[PDB]
């Protein structure tokens, strides 16, 4: 048996239970994406194109709810607060193709390494975004590619060029069930928000075609 | 470099000039707390059932 | 290039000091006490209701309310006599590692990657509880926030600095700097007179609130130091690393007293603490288990499974009644 | 002689409520395998467990002492009992087979408006359908001559009913799933198609090494089901239609039956204990 404070208790309980339950359904319906990459590498760019220490832009595209961390304020170490992030369904990574010169690539370079081997992002899919293409291609005529990576014995043109650091940034993968979805950069376009939307879209069919045993 | 240096070696100077005990009477003092309020540990010492909150109360 | 070497001097000058302080080992002093014997814990209850990894947790002073923070955004307010919600605070900020319950039960504190420690009133003149105050100042996630009285409170962030706040205003009295990494723990003395905390380059400090300078520092980890708590006497502390091993510091001897290690544990520990009498040190570790161990001994007389995954929390009464663990499938269990 | 018969169907029998059980249990245990999948499965578990504990042991009856001993009114429960659960077992498979699909197809619609509410309405479907094939017999479209020997207790011979329940129990189940199951295997194809050269290799292998589990799959899931409850069904749509010259002999009509009545045992296996999520929830329990 209850007495009158006891079953007040109850109800009060009850309905914090009713909310706990319709916001947990309302907050699984949003794709949750990890911003990384060097600080002037084209972050900025990104966040404009979607619109102290973690900034969140959420965003309405084809009827899926996306919600984009940034952890670029948090100068700390990396290891800390990586966990934390563990249930994202991919992580968008932007690097500045013409930065090499000024190297700024070869420290790129190495966080994509680390990002992909972590025990926790070990299938996490990554979506590369190659930044200043435009600006890479103009400067490569005058200062050379054999500079950032000696080993480099093809010739300086664009497509050739770009596509080496694009073929050299896909090795660091070493892991099945796991994609990188490389891109150049398209303007101001709305191209963008398709390549995330398009590599989206794929890593939940893979998922349901995994869980049958088809995949 | 110089004035944190300087910072370090004044820091350190005065975690030198403290007044230590030996180890054998600080221990001892420990081990008498433990056994002196030995009777007032309900996890050590299982708890009658009817004085436990967190089964019958 | 000469304070270096001044430094160094004097770094060997309080390393020979501690030697000589030294003649006798706990482990040899303690001997002749019997051992505890195997301590039987079972589960009492089981509170559910958080959807993600559970971060942090406080008992509250009256021994009967806990409340705990979750990667979901909330802050729940139980009660584990009966398993009751009293309360479930929405975040601003899903992303919260550490959370605190006033000595008074009229507020609680929380704080994460968002550089910002916020204070919640639980008691208002319309029964709804709001963000009071947020203080911002830190550079770095918030680690740990330990109410020290009613209207002031103590920080520790990732800046590799610590802060002593006034609620009233919410700007940061005094700051403490000195060590070299993140500081990832804090721990109040029973006084609140002094704390003592622990950063990621593997050392422990001792602070002093009214003056706001280091007294002492204790190096004796190989790597990161994940939590710290002290001793009931308030003249010692436990410190819990990466390195797997928990370790017992001495203020007034300053140096290291104790080990707890063992060859079958290669996890690090998540939290520690103690209990009332101060017999027992119980910690979280990353194999999905508990530990207890003999403080005055180092041998372990139980261990605490029944977690799916990481156990993220710990605490004990004030009473000593009962120990409440939570873990990162988002189960609170008090054990008793 | 009646011996061996009743030991070995006992063995079927008993395994099969074993194995069902299992499943269903490991779902309310483990709060990882509540999802609206592994609700569909459980469903499945549920409906097999029923023939298991109701209609089994009275047909192993009928088939040791090779008369019916339980009287007229049994007679008609356990034919409405047998039609009922096992009209809505078969019916299951293309529950699973349609949730299946509309994952791999729309990617939206799974992660918004895929609902446990959308489990419940499948399985209460075949429930329903289930019912329509049963209660038609028990109440009109049925003939004195049926039940003329008490000694006897077989189903409606009637040609109309021949039709009707032949086809809307196992025809048109058949059919949807080999086309949903077709077009996932469709799906599946184009997603797998579309020192670095070793890397390079390393991808076109694992491509050709899915092709292959993608085969594998289908072949057990749609084998199974044709092997067990085909078999039965050709004959049970033949001979009531050609009643003179079509002797079957005794011993190949036991067989058939119940390589049918054998699916409740495989179908734990085929869905359920050979997925990773099961078989590691088993490990943590036992
Ligand atoms: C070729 C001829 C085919 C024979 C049958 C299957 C052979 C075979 O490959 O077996 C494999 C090994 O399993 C054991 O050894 C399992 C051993 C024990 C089986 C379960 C326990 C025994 C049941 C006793 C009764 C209770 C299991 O199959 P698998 O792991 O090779 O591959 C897949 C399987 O084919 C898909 O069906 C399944 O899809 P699902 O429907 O979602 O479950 C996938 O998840 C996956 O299991
Ligand atoms: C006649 C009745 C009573 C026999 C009951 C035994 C059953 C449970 C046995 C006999 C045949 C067995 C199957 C034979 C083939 C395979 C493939 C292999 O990878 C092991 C699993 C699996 C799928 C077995 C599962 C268990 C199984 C179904
Ligand atoms: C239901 C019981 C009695 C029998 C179970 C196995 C039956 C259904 C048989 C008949 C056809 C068989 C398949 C025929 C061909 C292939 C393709 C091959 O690359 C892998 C094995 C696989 C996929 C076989 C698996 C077993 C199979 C499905
Ligand atoms: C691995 C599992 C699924 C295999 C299942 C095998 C089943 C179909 C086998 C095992 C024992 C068999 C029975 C054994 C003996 C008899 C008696 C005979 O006068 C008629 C057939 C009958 C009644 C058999 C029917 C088929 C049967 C039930
Ligand atoms: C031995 N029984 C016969 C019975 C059945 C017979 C006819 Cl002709 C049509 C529908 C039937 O219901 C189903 C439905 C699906 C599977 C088996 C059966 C069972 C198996």
């Amino acid at each position: 048996t209850l007495s009158a404070e006891e079953r007040a208790a109850l109800e009060r309980s009850k309905a914090i239970e009713k909310n706990l339950k319709e916001d947990g359904i309302s907050a699984a319906k949003d794709v949750k994406l990890l911003l990384l990459g060097a600080g002037e590498s084209g972050k900025s760019t990104i966040v404009k194109q979607m619109k102290t220490g973690i900034v969140e832009t959420h965003f309405t595209f084809k009827n899926l709810h996306f919600r984009l961390f940034d952890v670029g304020g948090q100068r700390s170490e990396r290891k800390k607060w990586i966990h934390c992030f563990e249930d994202v369904t991919a992580i968008i990574f932007c690097v500045a193709l013409s930065g090499y010169d000024q190297n700024r690539m070869h420290e790129s370079l190495m966080l994509f390494d680390s990002i992909c081997n972590n025990k926790f992002f070990i299938d996490t899919s990554i979506i590369l975004f190659l930044n200043k293409k435009d600006l890479f291609g103009e400067k490569i005529k005058k200062s050379p590619l054999t500079i950032c990576f000696p080993e480099y014995t093809g010739p300086n043109t664009y497509e050739d060029a770009a596509a080496y650091i694009q073929a050299q940034f896909e090795s660091k993968n070493r892991s099945p069930n796991k994609e990188i979805y490389c891109h150049m950069t398209c303007a101001t376009d709305t191209n963008n928000i398709q390549v995330v939307f398009d590599a989206v879209t794929d890593i939940i069919i893979a998922n349901n075609l995994r869980g049958c045993g088809l995949y | 470099s110089i004035a944190q240096a300087r910072k370090l070696v004044e820091q350190l100077k005065m975690e030198a000039n403290i007044d230590r005990i030996k180890v054998s009477k600080a221990a001892a003092d420990l081990m008498a707390y433990c056994e002196a309020h030995a009777k007032e540990d309900p996890l050590l010492t299982p708890v009658p059932a009817s004085e436990n909150p967190f089964r019958e109360k | 290039d000469q304070l270096r070497q001044e430094a160094e001097q004097l770094k060997n000058q309080i390393r020979d000091a501690r030697k000589a302080c030294a003649d006798a080992t706990l482990s040899q002093i303690t001997n002749n006490i019997d051992p505890v014997g195997r301590i039987q814990m079972r589960t009492r209850r089981t509170l559910r209701g958080h959807l993600a990894k559970i971060y942090a947790m406080h008992w509250g002073t009256d021994s009967r309310l806990l409340v705990s923070a979750s990667q979901d955004g909330k802050l729940i307010i139980w009660d584990s006599y009966t398993t009751n919600k009293v309360h479930a605070i929405p975040l601003r900020s899903s992303w919260v590692m550490t959370c605190a319950y006033a000595p008074s039960g009229n507020y609680v504190a929380c704080g994460g990657l968002d550089n910002i420690c916020s204070i919640y009133n639980l008691k208002t003149r319309e029964g709804n509880v709001r963000v009071s105050r947020e203080l911002a100042g830190h550079t770095g996630y918030l680690s740990c926030c330990r109410f020290l009285d009613d209207n002031q409170i103590v920080t520790s962030s990732g800046d590799t600095t610590c802060a002593l706040w006034d609620i009233e205003t919410g700007q940061q009295t005094t700051t403490f700097t000195g060590h070299t990494g993140d500081v990832m723990s804090l721990s109040l003395a029973p006084d609140t007179r002094l704390f003592v905390s622990g950063a990621c380059d593997a050392s422990a400090k001792l602070w002093d609130v009214r003056e706001g300078m280091c007294r002492q520092t204790f190096t004796g980890h190989e790597s990161d130091i994940n939590a710290i708590c002290f001793f009931p006497n308030g003249n010692a502390f436990a410190t819990g690393s990466d390195d797997a091993t928990c370790r017992l510091f001495d203020l007034r001897a300053d140096q290291e007293l104790m080990t707890y290690s063992h060859d079958n544990i290669i996890c690090g520990i998540t939290s520690v603490s103690f209990s009332k009498s101060g017999r027992l040190l119980l910690a979280g570790y990353d194999d999905f288990n508990c530990n207890v161990w003999d403080a005055l001994k180092a041998d372990r007389a139980g261990v605490l499974a029944g977690h799916d995954n990481r156990v993220s929390c710990l605490g004990v009464t004030d009473d000593g009644m009962a120990v409440a663990t939570g873990s990162w499938d988002s189960f609170l269990k008090i054990w008793n | 002689y009646q011996v061996i018969t009743s030991l070995l169907l006992g063995t079927l029998i008993f395994c099969a409520v074993l194995g069902n059980a299992c499943v269903v249990a490991a779902i309310a245990l483990e709060r990882s395998l509540q999802n609206v999948a592994n609700y569909l499965i459980g469903s499945l578990a549920v409906t097999d467990l029923m023939v298991s504990v109701l209609v089994l042991p009275m047909a192993a009856l009928y088939q040791v002492l090779n008369k019916w001993t339980l009287g007229q009114v049994t007679c008609d429960l356990f034919i409405a009992l047998d039609v009922l659960c096992c009209t809505s077992s078969i019916w299951h498979l293309c529950a699973i087979a349609l949730d299946r699909y509309w994952a791999i197809t729309d990617p939206i619609d799974y992660v918004n408006k895929r609902t446990p509410r959308r489990a419940a309405a499948l399985i209460s479907l075949t429930w329903l359908i289930g019912f329509l094939i049963s209660i038609p017999p028990m109440l009109g479209w049925r003939t004195p001559e049926d039940r003329s020997d008490p000694d006897a207790c077989t189903i409606s011979k009637d040609h109309g009913y021949t039709i009707y329940s032949t086809f809307g129990a196992f025809y048109i189940p058949l059919l949807l799933m080999l086309v949903l199951y077709g077009r996932i295997f469709r799906a599946a194809r184009f997603r797998i198609r579309k020192k670095n050269e070793r890397n390079a290799e390393a991808k076109r292998k694992m491509a050709l090494a899915r092709e292959r589990k993608t085969v594998k799959t289908l072949g057990i899931i749609m084998g199974t089901f044709i092997l067990c409850w085909l078999p039965f069904f050709i004959v049970a749509l033949v001979l009531p239609f050609c009643e003179s010259s079509c002797h079957m002999p005794t011993l190949l009509g036991a067989i058939i039956n119940w390589l049918g009545y054998s699916n409740s045992l495989l179908n734990p296996v085929i869905y359920a204990y050979f997925n990773k999520d099961f078989q590691n929830a088993f490990k943590k329990i036992i």
